[PDB]
């Protein structure tokens, strides 16, 4: 955990349902999106990040939690948009003299900022006495191995986590879900889906000057107004279809 | 207290119902009834009020040119 | 416990270097410091240095700086200690040793040395 | 750069007799005091730990006391498998230095 | 040579990558402060980066090349390497060995160059430079211009960004006079005109008549007298005060015992005048989140209860339900009830390798 390791996933087309074949766990925890739509959106990147707690600090891997994990080992964004999957691995991370691959770092001078990885082996130095990198008296190791055994309750068993975190910029998308792409049809009220973003309107040509690297345009009530396609990487202005009162 | 920035970009500023002392910070302070004036000095004449400030301190923009208060 | 076992009996000759190795039986290492502490003959006890696996480095006491080096090889469950410039005062029994460092919540327990190896007789011959 | 002073070197006991070792410390050292038996021929073995606890395997009749600079073991009632050198180590900083180390031998 | 400059107006890049145009958008991030005092040197120590680092050099001939980006930047951790070919840009994030006066003539920077885990390849003229870490993203907004620090106003387009989440401290410049100012914090007021370019700033920090001007959201401010802001005096130090306590609290004897009570006759036990870390419940019983209904399992370390009791017992898996407020059933009627005003945490585990046997317990 004081080690998670992470993975990169972009320029691929992502399926979230087979997500449940490769892992025996139960359900996802999905923080400001919902597992079922994860297949509906476009994310500009996508982070993988993998490691082994024990089942009491699953709680932990949360945005807003505090404790040994959330603070000395891995820390959640309190914006965090993504999801959580934890199950349990205790035939795989337990040995019958006990599992000690595995380890926490349970001392720091400070809590981790978000997604930030400490590696360090120094001699947490808990008083004034210098250690000069020798373990004694207010010098302690701050690393401590996880104990897993089978005979352990489910609270002590270890857990293996994958948290996905989607990186949901104003870049061209790199990471979609399975879903085709139709033709593009203008000047005409439509139901239009340009990378997960939704609406309805009539689509026109457009002059508007975009910037090589902006990608869509908002309003003075934050309403997308024009958009780039995606593959032809040409700007549309978006207009409500037509709509009036109607008085007898 | 400003002057429009069609005029002068020199503005006046008025701490509302503070004693001068638990007060950017000229050397011009002055203290109305409505709290404490800085940037307006002080001005023994008095004319019609142009910008109101209170209890009955009015503020203008008048010759160099300056705030006054009066 | 966790068992250690030494190598053999070494004879040097001042100038040289040794190199004694310590297996742990195992069961928390790349954690846990193999303290080295060497015994003169008829005289007592002298820590030399502590290894933690996972650290790479090794510290020593402020009487053997800059002539004791202490490495782990992590797949074989070793830990080997190189003294060189051997002098007279380099003859004793070198054993190896884990440390334990309990500590509850404030200071209370400290570190003692539970396993010890059956002891690397070193002589400097002349 | 702290060191440990015994008393006495060499103190003969018999069986059944109450034994006390001093251990002494040029500045404080809190709780981070161990105590080691030597038998000839052998590795030291594991007594008192943190001035104040028993290892496993230990007999009842060995205790240790105090904190500080001042340390005490004691053992109860003697033995004739309990007469060796016995050392009080310093886990307090580095280096960790061993006592003097007291023998006990037969009266 | 270090003199010292003030830095005008420059310094305004685009926040975001979206469209907009004739509109007053207020945006907080990491701006050079309007009027601030940047440092010019002329052509060795390590600049240091804070949060954001804005470079400019006035030239004609591309003497500057490239920069480089680090912590400690002796190859104990990987740094950023940023130079340019005549035309290709060279970026690594290698643990490099730098040289202590890196220079390049018309390689001898980094005598080491080992885990290389990315790379990136792709009148006078001001160019100006943005490079700021935030997020997991080093970004690189640039600007070049031609003059005559002029006493005008030019936006910064956004040039590159790195996934690469280096933790940066400390960067150096790299050539075969140049200014260097540090972003903060700031709020500010941009105008975009019809054709979406920042066309003008206002940094409402600066002095009263900006804080008025964001006040009312526009850059023209009419006479009169603007209720702006309020000042407040912010504290100076934090006091804590708490009783005095030594004893620790008795959770060993609750959590540990060999034979829970029945769950009509449940055990109470009274805790008092003592200092009590609910960190080390989790390493009395094997559960795996407590249930705490008023406050929270992990602020519970920084609360003082006037008194703690400590209920124990044992059910089976259907009724632990009903151990909560404002519950019925068989034990929330007959055996247990909790108060609907409840403030505690509940804790439940399975034993069923203590309190089964195989004929019954
Ligand atoms: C995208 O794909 C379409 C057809 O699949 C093709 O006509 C178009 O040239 C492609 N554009 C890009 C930028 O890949
Ligand atoms: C500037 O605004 C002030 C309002 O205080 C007005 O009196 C003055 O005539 C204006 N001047 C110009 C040139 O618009
Ligand atoms: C301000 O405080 C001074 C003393 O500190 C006092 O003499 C004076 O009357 C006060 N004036 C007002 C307007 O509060
Ligand atoms: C106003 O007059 C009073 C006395 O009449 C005098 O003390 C004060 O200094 C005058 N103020 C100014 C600004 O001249
Ligand atoms: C910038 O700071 C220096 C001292 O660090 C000071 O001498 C200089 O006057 C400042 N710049 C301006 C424009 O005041
Ligand atoms: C936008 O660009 C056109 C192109 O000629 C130019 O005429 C116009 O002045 C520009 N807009 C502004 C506000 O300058």
């Amino acid at each position: 955990v004081y080690a998670w390791n992470r993975k990169r996933i972009s320029n691929c087309v992502a399926d979230y349902s087979v997500l449940y074949n490769f892992a025996p766990f139960f359900a996802f925890k999905c923080y400001g999106v919902s597992p079922t739509k994860l297949n509906d959106l476009c994310f500009t990147n996508v982070y993988a990040d993998s490691f082994v707690i024990r089942g009491n600090e699953v709680s932990q891997i949360a945005p807003g939690q505090t404790g040994n994990i959330a603070d000395y080992n891995y820390k959640l964004p309190d914006d965090f948009t993504g999801c959580v999957i934890a199950w349990n691995s205790n035939k795989l991370d337990s040995k019958v003299g006990g599992n000690y691959n595995y380890q926490y770092r349970l001392f720091r001078k400070s809590n981790l900022k978000p997604f930030e990885r400490d590696i360090s082996t120094e001699i947490y130095q808990a008083g004034n006495k210098p250690c000069n990198g020798v373990a004694g008296f207010n010098c302690y190791f701050p690393l401590r191995s996880y104990g897993f055994r089978p005979t352990y309750g489910v609270g002590h068993q270890p857990y293996r986590v994958v948290v996905l975190s989607f990186e949901l910029l104003h870049a061209p998308a790199t990471v979609c879900g399975p879903k085709k792409s139709t033709n593009l049809v203008k000047n005409k009220c439509v139901n239009f889906n340009f990378n997960g973003l939704t609406g309805t309107g009539v689509l026109t040509e457009s002059n508007k000057k975009f910037l090589p690297f902006q990608q869509f345009g908002r309003d003075i009530a934050d309403t997308t107004d024009a958009v780039r396609d995606p593959q032809t990487l040409e700007i549309l202005d978006i207009t409500p279809c037509s709509f009036g009162g109607v008085s007898v | 207290i400003t002057p429009g920035t069609n005029t002068s970009n020199q503005v006046a500023v008025l701490y509302q119902g503070v004693n001068c002392t638990e007060v950017s910070t000229g050397s011009n302070v002055f203290q109305t009834r409505a709290g404490c004036l800085i940037g307006a000095e002080y001005v023994n004449n008095s004319y019609e009020c142009d910008i109101p400030i209170g209890a009955g301190i009015c503020a203008s923009y008048q010759t160099s040119q300056s705030i006054i208060a009066y | 416990e966790v068992q250690l076992v030494q190598s053999g009996a070494e004879v040097k000759e001042p100038g040289s270097s040794v190199k004694v190795s310590c297996k742990a039986s195992g069961g928390s290492f790349s954690t846990s410091g193999i303290s080295w502490v060497r015994q003169a003959p008829g005289q007592g006890l002298e820590w030399m240095g502590v290894i933690i696996p996972i650290q790479g480095t090794g510290n020593y006491a402020q009487k053997f700086q800059g002539r004791v080096t202490i490495t782990a090889d992590e797949s074989t469950t070793t830990v080997y200690m190189e003294l060189s410039s051997l002098r007279s005062d380099d003859t004793a029994l070198y054993y190896c040793a884990r440390d334990q460092h309990i500590y509850d919540s404030s200071g209370h327990g400290g570190l003692w040395f539970d396993p010890w190896g059956q002891g690397t007789l070193v002589t400097v011959s002349s | 750069a702290i060191r440990m002073t015994q008393s006495p070197s060499s103190l003969s006991a018999s069986v059944g007799d109450r034994v006390t070792i001093t251990c002494r410390a040029s500045q404080s050292i809190s709780s981070y005091l161990n105590w080691y038996q030597q038998k000839p021929g052998k590795a030291p073995k594991v007594l008192i730990y943190g001035a104040s606890s028993l290892h496993s395997g230990v007999p009842s009749r060995f205790s240790g006391s105090g904190s500080g600079t001042d340390f005490t073991l004691t053992i109860s009632r003697l033995q004739p498998e309990d007469f060796a050198t016995y050392y009080c180590q310093q886990s307090h900083s580095s280096p960790r230095s061993f006592g003097g180390g007291t023998k006990v031998e037969i009266k | 040579t270090q003199s010292y400059t003030n830095s005008f107006t420059r310094g305004v890049y685009y926040p975001d990558k979206v469209f907009r145009s004739s509109v007053l958008h207020s945006t907080q991030d990491l701006f050079l402060p309007f009027f601030s005092n940047v440092t010019w040197f002329h052509a060795n120590p390590v600049l240091p980066f804070n949060d954001g680092v804005y470079f400019a050099s006035t030239e004609k001939s591309n003497i500057i090349r490239g920069w480089i980006f680090g912590t400690t930047l002796d190859s104990k951790t990987q740094s950023l390497l940023i130079v340019n070919n005549a035309t290709n840009v060279v970026i690594k994030v290698c643990e490099f060995q730098f040289c202590n006066d890196p220079f390049l003539d018309v390689f001898r920077v980094y005598s080491s160059a080992n885990n290389c885990t990315f790379e990136y390849v792709s009148f006078k003229n001001l160019r100006e430079f943005v490079f700021k870490n935030i997020d997991g993203y080093f970004k690189i907004y640039s600007k070049h211009t031609p003059i005559n620090l002029p006493q005008g106003f030019s936006a910064l387009e956004p040039l590159v960004d790195l996934p690469i989440g280096i933790n940066i401290t400390r960067f150096q410049t790299l050539l075969a006079a140049y200014y260097v100012g540090y972003l903060q914090p700031r709020t500010f007021l941009l105008k975009y005109n019809e054709n979406g370019t920042i066309t003008d700033a206002v940094d409402c920090a600066l002095d009263p008549l900006s804080e008025t001007k964001c006040t009312l959201k526009s850059f023209t401010v009419e006479k009169g007298i603007y209720q702006t802001s309020n000042f407040r005096v912010q504290p100076t130090e934090s006091i804590v005060r708490f009783p005095n306590i030594t004893n620790l609290c008795p959770f060993d004897e609750v959590f540990n015992a060999t034979r829970f009570a029945s769950v009509y006759a449940w055990n109470r036990k009274r805790i008092s005048n003592c200092v009590a870390d609910y960190s080390v419940l989790y390493n009395f019983a094997p559960f795996f989140a407590f249930k705490c209904y008023g406050v929270s399992p992990t602020k519970l370390n920084d609360l003082c209860f006037t008194n703690v009791y400590a209920d124990s017992f044992v059910i089976r898996g259907n009724e632990v339900s009903q151990i909560a407020p404002g519950q019925t059933g068989n034990i929330a009627d007959y055996n247990y009830k909790l108060p609907d005003d409840f403030t505690g945490c509940v804790i439940a585990w399975n034993s069923n390798k203590l309190d089964s046997k195989v004929g019954g317990n």
